[PDB]
């Protein structure tokens, strides 16, 4: 599955 | 489940422990399989829970589909903060789950036995894959899912271990797939990127924060884009650039270690354009010949606290012959900002560490590991990685 | 050409153009004859005037019966038009529905104005393990034209459509046989035929009478048991299907020309269609299944016959010993088809099946099966090391 | 495609 990222 | 490599030395793994993949610690040398092919394989499902049982979804059934939309809306992948969701549309799951030889067996669902309920999921889709000096026939695995109220039950060894039944009963034998935990063991280890388009939505829904010592006008300024692409030659993908952009990708992805080996019926299913789901530009020169193409496809998320889903693009392909890598990416940016996303992701992989910090993208919060199964061969870095998966 | 003499003093003005050996040469190389192409043209090849293509779904009842209808009337005859073969139609959704089946690969020519197919050409996938090497390829069958359309190149047409279809797929070697010689073959197999119906067979002309021989002796001489011999033998159920797998994958290691088949696959080709493919398995006093012989059912229409109007035809398929003998096992076949009401039971020359033929009272056929690769270099084998049957 | 054989 894909990975939920967001800004550090 | 770890986040990181260290968190992962820590655990001990009852489940990654008894499959055919090498164990976190050691370093590999060797390049080929575990274990052999079958030659006999169970053909039983294997058990669940009292109460559960197992279905094939047939997406062609709208019903089913919004079943399995459902499912992945309320119970799928959240951020590290839980304050959002991937909201992947039903359009984009036949997208992603029907490519060139599907099979609705592939389609792994579990039911509630007594209301039908959908409560758990995985997904098969085939592709040939290049892996160092090897093709291989493989499945890329997607949509593990288990509903929350069925967590922490052993439910998501059971998908897989089901899923990799079905896959062995059609003679397949390795697969690749990502994950944003730790697992034995990364073939490579890419981490994600953002690139503000609607800074000021952005920092409302948390997504980014104001730099602190940057007020919000100055962020705005600093993340201003141009209203039309500079590319000359730049227009949407059509029928009759399908063998071109077959024959770039192809020759492109020789670079890399780990690649999609495409047939032209592939090509068209992952790049002719789809609203809402997949974008291609191609680049047209002055002589007709199409030299370049960039492509992104679209993935919201749904704003768990609080309206409007935050639309975000990701980097897809992105071939490069004529016009410089750092050019087109800037256009992907502002035709991104014209169809109206928030924010333009991308991984550190292939060649896309050139351009990251030059056209302003932020690093994220959130690794991409990539796995494969039953193959065990050298890790890479990010660099070499030629694989993006939905 | 039917025969390499008559095949040396040709010019091959379509096969020339193709990637495949020169009649002449010999090769001691393992490859493809070309790469692998990276870009494929898009439109359908030109078709004569008035025709048009069309995939056919076999699986509306109507346009199979078409289908049907035109093998029926203008597929392969023996060498003297006497007989020509009459695959059914659910034999036809066995071949050409396997696993990973495709509609585009069901290749169908019509005629414009009135619809009627008059023309076809199939493929599908396969995994084929030639010498050391594995690939995925195509098999290529049933390449048919209306006997009204014939000497009009609509042959290569067919060829070079499927071809490009094909290609899209990312396919690039294919693996076909035919009655003709044709640059260049890999392998040559014999038919051989074992009589059961004798009587039938000499009055339909299939079979003779030597000088040497009567009718009272021919029957007795071709007389089989009631009952076949063999302790265990019975038909192949779904429990059987991951042990025919494994004994089937085993045995084929020895040769080298052979399908790989999945687990799904064996259960296509091998699980019993009545009137289509029959397997038996052979499951000791231990419970442990330790052979298994197999044949399908391919009838043949007798031509301008008053009184005789059809020939049904049993074909070796794929016989797997590892505890029986194969000549006992073989011998149980011919009693199975004798008891299944089969005129006559046909095997190739290839695999083992020498060591069993003479002794069987098979008798050689006037019919030679020639083995090609499209795309493919590599070194001819004797018929006893090709382990590949087609339909 | 196959070829039909008879006997010899
Ligand atoms: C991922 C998910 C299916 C795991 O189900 P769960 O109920 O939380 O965990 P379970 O008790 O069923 O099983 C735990 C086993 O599965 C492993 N596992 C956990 N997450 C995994 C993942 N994303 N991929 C593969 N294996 C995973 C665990 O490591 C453990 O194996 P181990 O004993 O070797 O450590 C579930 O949490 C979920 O649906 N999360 C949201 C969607 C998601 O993250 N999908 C996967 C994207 S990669
Ligand atoms: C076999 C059949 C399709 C050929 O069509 P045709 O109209 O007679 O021949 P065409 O004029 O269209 O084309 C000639 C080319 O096709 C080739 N060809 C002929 N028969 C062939 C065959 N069975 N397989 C592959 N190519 C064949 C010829 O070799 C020739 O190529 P060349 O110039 O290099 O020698 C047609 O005669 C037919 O339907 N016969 C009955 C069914 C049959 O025999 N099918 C093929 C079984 S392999
Ligand atoms: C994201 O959803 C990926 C979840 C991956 C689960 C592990 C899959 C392991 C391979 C199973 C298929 C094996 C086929 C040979
Ligand atoms: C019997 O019907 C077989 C007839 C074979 C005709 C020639 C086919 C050549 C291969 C075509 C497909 C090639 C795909 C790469
Ligand atoms: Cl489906
Ligand atoms: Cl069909």
């Amino acid at each position: 599955g894909n990975c939920f990222s967001k800004a550090r | 489940p770890a986040k990181t490599m260290e968190e992962a030395s820590k655990r001990s793994y009852q489940f990654w422990d008894t499959q055919p993949v090498p164990k976190l610690g050691e370093v590999v040398n060797t390049h080929g399989p575990v274990e052999p092919d079958k030659d006999n394989i169970r053909q039983e499902p294997y058990t669940l829970p009292q109460g559960f049982t197992w279905d094939a979804l047939d997406l062609g059934d709208r019903g089913v589909l919004k079943e399995l939309y459902t499912l992945l809306n309320e119970n799928y992948v959240e951020d590290d903060d839980n304050m959002f969701r991937f909201d992947y549309s039903p359009e984009f799951l036949l997208w992603a789950l029907r490519p060139p030889g599907w099979l609705p067996q592939w389609h792994c669902g579990v039911r509630v036995v007594s209301s039908r309920k959908l409560v758990g999921f995985i997904s098969a889709i085939p592709a040939n894959i290049h892996i160092y000096d090897t093709e291989k026939k493989m499945v890329e695995i997607n949509f593990l899912c288990v509903h929350k109220k069925l967590r922490s039950k052993r439910v998501a060894p059971v998908l897989i271990r089901e899923i990799t039944r079905r896959v062995h009963l059609e003679g397949i034998f390795q697969a690749v797939y990502t994950a944003g935990v730790v697992l034995p063991k990364p073939v490579g280890t890419c981490r994600y990127w953002h690139r503000s388009l609607n800074p000021r939505k952005l920092i409302e829904v948390k997504f980014s924060h104001l730099s602190r010592n940057m007020t919000m006008q100055r962020t705005m300024k600093l993340y201003r884009l141009p209203e039309t692409p500079k590319t000359a030659g730049l227009r949407p993908m059509e029928t009759k650039d399908i063998p071109v952009v077959h024959q770039l990708l192809t020759r492109y992805l020789k670079q890399f270690h780990l690649t999609p080996v495409m047939s032209q019926e592939e090509v068209e299913h992952w790049f002719y354009p789809q609203e809402n789901i997949i974008d291609t530009f191609v680049v047209e020169n002055a002589n007709g010949e199409v030299t370049d193409f960039l492509s992104f496809y679209t993935l919201p998320s749904t704003i768990m606290n609080h309206h409007k889903s935050l639309k975000a693009a990701y980097s897809f392909y992105n071939v490069h012959t004529q016009t410089p890598l750092l050019d087109l990416m800037s256009d992907a940016l502002v035709l991104a900002k014209m169809k109206g996303f928030d924010v333009f992701n991308a991984l550190d992989l292939m060649e896309n560490k050139t351009f990251l910090e030059k056209l302003k993208f932020g690093i994220g919060d959130g690794n991409l590991q990539y796995y494969l199964y039953n193959w065990k061969c050298p890790s890479m870095g990010a660099e070499k990685v030629g694989l993006v998966l939905q």
